[PDB]
């Protein structure tokens, strides 16, 4: 029988391409200041309304590794923390040699902070008056190979001018709704054990994606999602082991640091009307700064993430092992804790072995039980390469807490070796786009196409 | 099922159901092509893209002679060569996220065949309407 | 009176008058949706923000199925629990000023109802223009 | 009196302090009512509003 | 410095004391200008003192 070509409008068709995406807060971002958190400034009050709808009959190829959500993440939080920066005093008259003394501690488990002292502009300019103030070791370099070791430099100077971050600004991450534009939709996979490269046969779709907390480490992923069942484990390519594999936890292990230094804080003038934060004493005692996971957690949990690895190396046992070795913001955790910025050597952790024999967690003989990671703090910070990277974090007085939650590693197979059954895992830490990869998997952009033709029994009416 | 009563199907709730089902309440797709607030020059970028989208769909639908934003029977006949499938074949089982596989590949010839023939269309009454 | 001749009321003229009165020249009113030139990035937003008012009123004007921009017949039944009023208690000597305080608690109600009897109507003539 | 409490610009001399009458114009879909009671104390209800 | 023919220019070695990356430690630095982009400084008889 006859048909005839028939248009209609409102079609639920679509194809996946590339956009922008809002960003928007949670509902109590707006009573602070301008620029803190960043989630007052670029973003949107999100209306959690309307909630999340499932598509009963449709499949979708989802693609973590090839989402340009992430790639619009980094420059989004690049371009933020760049705007930031740029009224807050930008240092310039401390590029001077500082004068130092020797200190005595003579312990070594513990390391004091240099004593540093330099004539400064003040903010008459010409009637110069010299000061003092605390510097931790590895933000000051000797300033020649003379014999001189008493004249010091900053680690600025020599690479880039460098600016102080403000007070009225905070380090803490608020969380993030991305947003989608009109004509466009995102597609949440709600299967709950997927893997991250394949057809998601459970397809929902939701109005802004759930809140991501922008925490910045290296090679621990901090307070965070949890997997919904089991420990996944995700990587492109594990034959070549070059690429980093993501671990997602289920069971979070939880950690703890602190700095007992009780650091008391100083101010000094730099030029007319502007002031540099800087630390002048340390009341009582000084004391190392370190972190605390439970044995009796991280223990389970590393076997527990052994059983999953086993499976796309089953031929061989596993290992766990020291990270590749480099400089200090390479190789060592690192994260953010109320404005202080720790680095924390992790030998401890990535220690031990499995073989398909799981060993009990039950007695738990003891729960007070721990393994302790010592930890460096900096004030003079690299935070990303490009983004105006110097900033000084000024010193926060008092004694900081530091509790969170761990919910995934990102690690990197060394190379094998005699054919080895027991070849081993290292910890990788690298470009950030790996640690929001960790989360934003379950999305996808696409685009509403209403228009479509098809064939039918009408015609048109004249 | 499509008796549904007052609509709640969501945005996309049709997605893989049938072509029938999809073509009751295709409003919940046509009134949603709407978002957004401004931050720096990008979202109002976005503001203003989906304003372009939203009329080059009116004017191109518009063209053809359809004014109404649902359904529109066209005075073009059709073309079998482009799927000879049975109207079983197409409408009782697929849906429209797996109808545009196919027929995606001849929408730049049926959209100049509707738009000459809206034209051999309304010059005629531009005649009749004189001669009445 | 509203024998005006050719028309000079202005802009919001009938805001005060009767709904007839106001209901005649209605142009007037919908033609000044257009204005203004940029300073700056916000000049611009409140340029869009006016396109983005216009063409939800279009729309939903549309999905009613009112291509026309000043009176329409609807086929949605008066349901008269909203006000059990009278014809010359709400048209002789009210303005539409006024009367907007009263049935724009049930304006969200008509708008659905509005939006499915157009599905009601447009699938029919689907249906009939084949049995033709 | 700077050089204390902020850092101090001086004003060019190509630019003038001197009030050049503003008018404040609505954008599209908005209009200004304007109070035409000539006693208006300034809250309450104008029985005479032009636009 | 010495070209004593007039077809050809030189360029003028000229020198300097920078503000170096440490700021207040100046180290003496030399480079070659050309001419047109250096006046001499003062209206004095000194010779050997210039300005860009
Ligand atoms: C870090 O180095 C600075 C010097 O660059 C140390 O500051 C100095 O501390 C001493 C001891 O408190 C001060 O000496 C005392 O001054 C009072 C003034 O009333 C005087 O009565 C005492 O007889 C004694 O001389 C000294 O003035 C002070 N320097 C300055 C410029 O104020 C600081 O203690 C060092 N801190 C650490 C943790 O090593
Ligand atoms: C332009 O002027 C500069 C000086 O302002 C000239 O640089 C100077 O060149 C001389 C000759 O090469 C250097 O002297 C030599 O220094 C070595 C150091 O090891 C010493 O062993 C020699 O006996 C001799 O004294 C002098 O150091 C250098 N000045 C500096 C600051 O390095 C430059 O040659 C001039 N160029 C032209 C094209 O006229
Ligand atoms: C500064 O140090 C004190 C003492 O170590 C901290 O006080 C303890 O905080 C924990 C919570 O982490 C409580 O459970 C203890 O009861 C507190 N008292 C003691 C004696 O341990 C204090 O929290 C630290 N300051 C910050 C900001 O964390």
């Amino acid at each position: 029988e006859n048909l005839w070509v028939t248009v209609y409008y409102g079609v639920p068709v679509w194809k996946e391409a590339k956009t922008t995406l809002f960003c928007a807060s949670d509902a109590r971002a707006y009573e602070k200041e301008v620029h803190n958190v960043w989630a007052t400034h670029a973003c949107v009050p999100t209306d959690p309304s309307p909630q999340e709808l499932v598509l009963g009959n449709v499949t979708e190829n989802f693609n973590m590794w090839k989402n340009d959500m992430v790639d619009q993440m980094h420059e989004d939080i690049i371009s933020l923390w760049d705007q930031s920066l740029k009224p807050c005093v930008k240092l310039t008259p401390l590029c001077v040699t500082l004068i130092c003394s020797n200190a005595t501690v003579k312990n070594g488990t513990v390391e004091e902070m240099k004593n540093c002292s330099f004539n400064t502009t003040t903010e008459i300019r010409d009637k110069e008056k010299k000061e003092y103030a605390l510097f931790y070791k590895p933000d000051i370099v000797p300033l020649s190979e003379t014999n001189n070791t008493s004249e010091y430099r900053l680690i600025n100077c020599n690479t880039s001018a460098c600016t102080q971050a403000c007070p009225k600004v905070t380090f803490e991450p608020i969380p993030i709704h991305y947003c989608a534009p009109a004509g466009y939709a995102i597609l949440k996979c709600n299967d709950e054990t997927f893997n991250g490269t394949g057809p998601c046969s459970n397809v929902s779709t939701v109005q802004c994606t759930h809140g991501i907390r922008p925490v910045v480490s290296t090679q621990l992923l901090l307070n965070g999602s949890l997997a919904e069942k089991e420990i996944v484990i995700r990587s492109e390519n594990l034959t070549n082991n070059a690429k980093i594999i993501i671990v997602h936890l289920h069971t979070p292990v939880e950690i703890v640091c602190t700095r007992p230094n009780n650091n008391t804080r100083k101010s000094v003038r730099i030029g007319p009307g502007q002031t540099f934060y800087a630390t002048g004493d340390i009341i009582g005692d000084i004391k190392q700064a370190h972190c605390n996971i439970s044995e009796e957690k991280w223990n389970d949990t590393l076997q527990k993430v052994g059983i999953e690895l086993q499976k796309h190396f089953p031929n061989k046992t596993i290992k766990y092992n020291q990270s590749a070795g480099g400089d200090m913001e390479i190789t060592t955790h690192s994260f953010n804790c109320g404005g202080e910025f720790f680095y924390c050597n992790t030998s401890n952790l990535f220690n031990g072995t499995y073989n398909g024999t799981y060993i009990s967690t039950n007695s738990s003989a003891n729960s007070t039980s721990t393994i302790t990671l010592q930890c460096r703090i900096k004030q003079i910070i690299n935070m990303w390469q490009g983004v105006g990277r110097c900033m000084y974090a000024p010193p926060i007085a008092g004694n900081i807490t530091c509790r969170s939650n761990i919910t995934g590693l990102l690690l990197t197979r060394d190379g094998g070796t005699n054919s080895n059954e027991t070849e081993t895992f290292r910890p990788a830490g690298g470009d950030m786009r790996d640690n929001w990869r960790s989360e934003l998997y379950k999305y996808k952009v696409v685009k509403i196409e209403p228009l479509g033709v098809a064939p039918t029994r009408c015609k048109r009416r004249v | 099922a499509v008796g549904i009563g007052a609509v709640f199907l969501g945005f996309l709730g049709a997605a893989g159901s049938t072509m029938g089902a999809a073509s009751m309440t295709l409003t919940v797709q046509a009134r949603n092509l709407l978002s957004g607030t401004v931050w720096g020059i990008k979202q109002l970028q976005a503001r203003v893209l989906a304003v372009e989208r939203y009329l080059r769909d009116q004017q191109l639908l518009g063209i053809w002679g359809c004014s109404g934003k649902l359904i529109c029977c066209t005075n073009v006949p059709w073309n079998s060569s482009w799927s000879n499938r049975n109207l079983s074949e197409i409408w009782d089982n697929m849906t429209w996220l797996q109808w545009d596989k196919e027929i995606s590949n001849y929408t730049q010839i049926i959209y100049g065949l509707l738009e000459e023939s809206q034209n051999q269309q309304e010059k005629n009454e531009q005649d009749l309407l004189a001669l009445d």
